């Protein structure tokens, strides 16, 4: 997952 | 007891009213006292000033970086409480830090910080709520929503990112999870900003674009997302939880969905609710  | 908070970031202004274009904020003085929030992210810098001592990083899953040393956990920490950026005031943060700080994190290692969040939760003073921001997402993995779905089952209010692809936010996760609730993200003008996922599974927006709010080093920065639009709403019911009284994890979902402003956006398009956060605000 990568922050957003 | 209802205070102001002229001069405050657009988005906590577009909050306590369901007019756009004020810039104070106004809420209740409980301001979310008496309840926690989870922010599971980068980490979040706890020795900021704009967290009044109220935050404290205590977990990590990525072997020895144990510090927000990216932004953005800290930059959701402040929409969510801070003193000048946030939505819960008087609330209580903590970090679980699952991405590393070029921004990346195993499903293995979210579904860890899920767990210890509730576990952890649980060791904590918070007799008003427990709430959980996951400004975070990738593509679907069902391991994922079912951490995610697991929150939500042991009474954590639990807040996550449509996206920012453009797209229905089905095909990722946490976001397509039906049983957490899904933020996507609004304009100051009342738009949908042109990156916000969208969909059946998003279940509310809140202000998503330009947001001011605490960053590493000791300052503030102004980033546009989703995970922008998301601790506006997990900030929004750690407050309704510590003014109105926790009515449930999905719950607190609902009752946001109540109180949001109806058909007031644009760019919303067919299937996709078109609720726009509010806080209850009387004189709103
Ligand atoms: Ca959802």
């Amino acid at each position: 997952a990568a922050p957003v | 007891a209802y205070t102001q908070q002229p001069g405050a970031p657009w988005g906590l202004g577009r909050i306590s009213h369901r007019s756009k274009g004020s810039t104070t904020y106004e809420y209740d003085t409980s301001g979310g006292s008496g309840t926690c929030a989870y922010v599971i992210d980068t980490g979040v810098e706890a020795s900021h000033p704009e967290f009044e001592g109220r935050a404290s990083q205590i977990k990590s899953f990525i072997s020895g970086q144990n510090t927000d040393g990216n932004g953005h956990g800290t930059h959701c920490a402040g929409t969510i409480g801070s003193k000048t950026y946030g939505v819960a005031k008087k609330t209580k943060i903590y970090g679980v830090k699952v991405l590393d700080n070029s921004g990346s994190g195993s499903y293995s290692g979210i579904i860890s910080g899920m767990d210890f969040a509730v576990q952890d939760s649980k060791s904590r003073s918070c007799p008003k709520g427990v709430v959980a921001n996951m400004s975070l997402g990738g593509g679907k993995a069902q391991s994922v929503n079912d951490g995610a779905a697991a929150m939500i089952r042991a009474g954590v209010f639990l807040a996550v990112a449509a996206g920012n692809d453009n797209a229905n936010a089905a095909n990722y996760s946490p976001a397509s999870e039906p049983t957490v609730c899904t933020v996507g993200a609004t304009t100051s003008s009342d738009a949908r900003s042109s990156f916000s996922n969208y969909g059946n599974l998003v279940d509310i927006f809140a202000p998503g674009s330009n947001i001011l709010s605490t960053w590493i080093g000791g300052t503030t920065n102004t980033i546009s997302g989703t995970s922008m639009a998301t601790p506006h709403i997990v900030g929004l019911g750690a407050y309704l939880a510590g003014l109105e009284g926790f009515p449930g994890a999905q719950a607190l979902c609902k009752r946001i969905q109540t109180l949001s402003t109806k058909n007031v956006l644009t760019g919303i398009p067919s299937g996709t609710v078109n609720y726009l956060a509010f806080n209850g605000n009387p004189s709103g």
